[PDB]
RNA sequence: UACUUAAAAUUUAAGGAGAGGGUAUCAAGCACAUUAAAAUAGCUUAAGACACCUUGCCUAGCCACACCCCCACGGGACUCAGCAGUG
RNA sequence: ACUAUGCUUAGCCAUAAACCUAAAUAAUUAAUUAACAAAACUAUUUGCCAGAGAACUACUAGCCAUAGCUUAAAACUCAAAGGAC
């Protein structure tokens, strides 16, 4: 068979490669954002949790981990 | 002495699990038929029983019988019987030790033990 | 498929059926906006006399008009329908001649 | 380790039963036919051999699930020995992994047809069988971070009660 | 409606053999269990839980609603979704 | 001409036309040519597919991955695209 299907796919994948290279720094910071968001919510999720079941503070010697920041 | 409402008056089931006191959870099949493909597959329902004694183990198949009045709010049904023992199922037909579809215990010997 | 998977999905999902310019109802009434020229895309050539209208339920849509000379003007009143012109793309309302201050065209 | 490892002095198993009954023989023939100059198979074939006599009712089959079981706990300890100097073999990390998995494939059909030869390989191997989890639990830092909260807020909320519950029954018995 | 005690119609409450819409890019829910000396650590879930969205269905008919606040002590923007009629 | 790099020691990344483009298992070779390729075909079980493009994309969640990987739409456009000859 002929090549034609790959070569849409060629064309979509090295113009996406290079849209990518443009904007890499918009992308960082987007990201960066995007995270924090997602752990904003991951936060509130978890205050939800100990607040319905009628706790007053969260239980004792908790800290919610900060598992969406660089730790690794 | 009325009997239960429940519908399920004897069910079969195997111990899935045994890890709450006193009681068995058991896993019940049944066969319903597919109304497009008219071909009949194993629907399957949990039943909370009581095991007074703690004599049931995972695996083996047991019959249950529907309480009078439900002990809580998933156990009415309790252990009636142990229909088969995993690993220790004695045979039916014979009355002999069984491992698989052999017999541990021959039924041409009489042990008597 | 085995007839156990055809078991565990049943009936092949469908799609919804989502709806076109006029929201899966008969008509429209819309005032119209503005009157202007499209161009039937090639191989077609025409200067197809169309118009902006908004519609009653809010939305701006752009509506070929048929016949041969139409009078509207903006600010006027129209009844919109369905169906599609071919050779215009994204035009996919007609205004029906007869109805509010749009008129049959005049018989030559 | 293990209870039992073969001597040094101990005969392979072709001349294990034919050097007895020979009237005299060198102590150099003894080394020679000794598992000093044998390979770790030899060695192996050796381990396996005593716990089939020291478990199995019949040493004389080896197709039993039981023997089965046992041919496969020498060769998890034989994998688990050489993973210990080579840790970077992965082939042998597949077959460490593979056996296991095989002897709990075939503990578990010993357990469902024979419950008391189960229960004494167990405890003569010394390999304990964990049952097949019901469900399967899906692992990932949210998910363990959330059930490890939803546990502790639980027991809070209990301690709590019990707490409620005896300063409620002291002030009764005062009363009384 | 009968009898000084029994036949119906019509409802209510607690339930369960089986059946019962969509999205799995909703994959975990977070107390959802059992025992009954009050301890045990359990319960549901890819055989689809939980979440969200959409729709009256079961059709000799049934279900829900009755100005709004799911309710209606209370409060509010204060009543034709009875017939006809109006904006 | 010369560097990153190909090498070694640990750790990471998890992608290939990773394709022998043919899932695994047990058969059968007559009652059997869409074309081409590597003859046809039955049973069992799981996975996957449902016009083309948009799209190895957007958003979501997971991940030692931070110009990344896996997961994977819709609006909108067309009356075809595609395979073999
Ligand atoms: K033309
Ligand atoms: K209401
Ligand atoms: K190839
Ligand atoms: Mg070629
Ligand atoms: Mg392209
Ligand atoms: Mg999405
Ligand atoms: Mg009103
Ligand atoms: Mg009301
Ligand atoms: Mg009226
Ligand atoms: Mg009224
Ligand atoms: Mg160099
Ligand atoms: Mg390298
Ligand atoms: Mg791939
Ligand atoms: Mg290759
Ligand atoms: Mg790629
Ligand atoms: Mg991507
Ligand atoms: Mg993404």
């Amino acid at each position: 068979k002929n090549v034609l299907k790959i070569r849409r796919r060629k064309m979509n994948h090295h113009k996406y490669r290079k849209l990518v290279k443009r904007t890499r720094f918009l992308r960082r910071k987007v990201r960066e954002g995007r995270l924090k968001k997602k752990q904003i919510k991951f936060e509130k999720d978890l205050k939800r949790i100990w607040l319905k079941a009628g706790l007053k503070e969260a239980p004792e010697n908790w800290q919610t981990p900060k598992i969406y920041l660089k730790n690794k | 002495i009325v009997r239960s409402s429940v519908h399920a008056k004897w069910v079969v089931g195997k111990v899935i699990g045994t890890a709450m006191i006193k009681t068995a959870k058991v896993r019940a099949t049944r066969l319903v038929l597919d109304p497009y493909l008219l071909k009949y597959f194993n629907k399957r329902k949990t039943y909370f029983a009581h095991d007074a004694l703690q004599q049931c183990s995972v695996g083996d198949i047991v019959l249950l019988r529907a309480l009078p009045v439900p002990r809580s709010k998933h156990v009415k049904h309790e252990l009636a019987e142990i229909i088969f023992k995993v690993g220790r199922v004695i045979d039916p037909v014979t009355g002999k030790p069984c491992a698989g579809t052999a017999y541990l215990e021959s039924p041409l010997s009489e042990p008597r033990e | 498929a085995t007839l156990n998977q055809m078991h565990r999905l049943g009936p092949r999902k469908e799609p919804p059926k989502r709806l076109g310019p006029t929201e899966g109802r008969p008509q429209l009434k819309g005032v119209v906006l503005r009157t202007f020229i499209r161009k039937p895309k090639k191989p077609n050539s025409a200067n197809r006399k169309c118009c902006r209208v908004r519609l009653s339920t809010g939305k701006e849509a752009v509506c070929f008009i048929p016949g041969e000379g139409h009078t509207l003007q903006e600010h006027h009143v129209v009844l919109v329908e369905g169906g599609r012109t071919q050779d215009l793309p994204g035009v996919k309302l007609k205004v029906v001649r007869g109805k509010y201050d749009c008129g049959h065209v005049q018989k030559k | 380790k293990q209870d039992d490892e073969p001597p040094s002095s101990a005969f392979i198993k072709e001349y294990k039963d034919i050097i007895p009954n020979i009237e005299k023989v060198d102590d150099v023939v003894k080394r020679i036919l000794s598992l000093e100059m044998a390979s770790r198979k030899e060695k192996l074939k050796i381990k396996q051999e005593q716990l089939m006599n020291k478990i199995v009712e019949n040493p004389e089959d080896s197709r039993t699930l039981e023997a089965q079981i046992i041919a496969l706990t020498v060769r998890i300890r034989n994998y688990e020995e050489h993973m210990q100097k080579h840790r970077k073999d992965k082939a042998h990390k597949r077959h460490l992994l593979m056996s296991i998995d095989r002897r709990k494939k075939l503990l578990k059909i010993l357990r469902q047809t024979n419950y008391d030869v189960f229960e004494k390989t167990c405890k003569e191997l010394g390999v304990e069988y964990t049952l097949p989890p019901l469900h399967f639990q899906k692992v990932h830092r949210r998910f363990l971070a959330k059930k490890a909260l939803c546990i502790r807020v639980y027991q809070e909320v209990q301690k709590l009660k019990k707490q409620k519950r005896a300063l409620k029954a002291a002030a009764a018995a005062a009363k009384k």
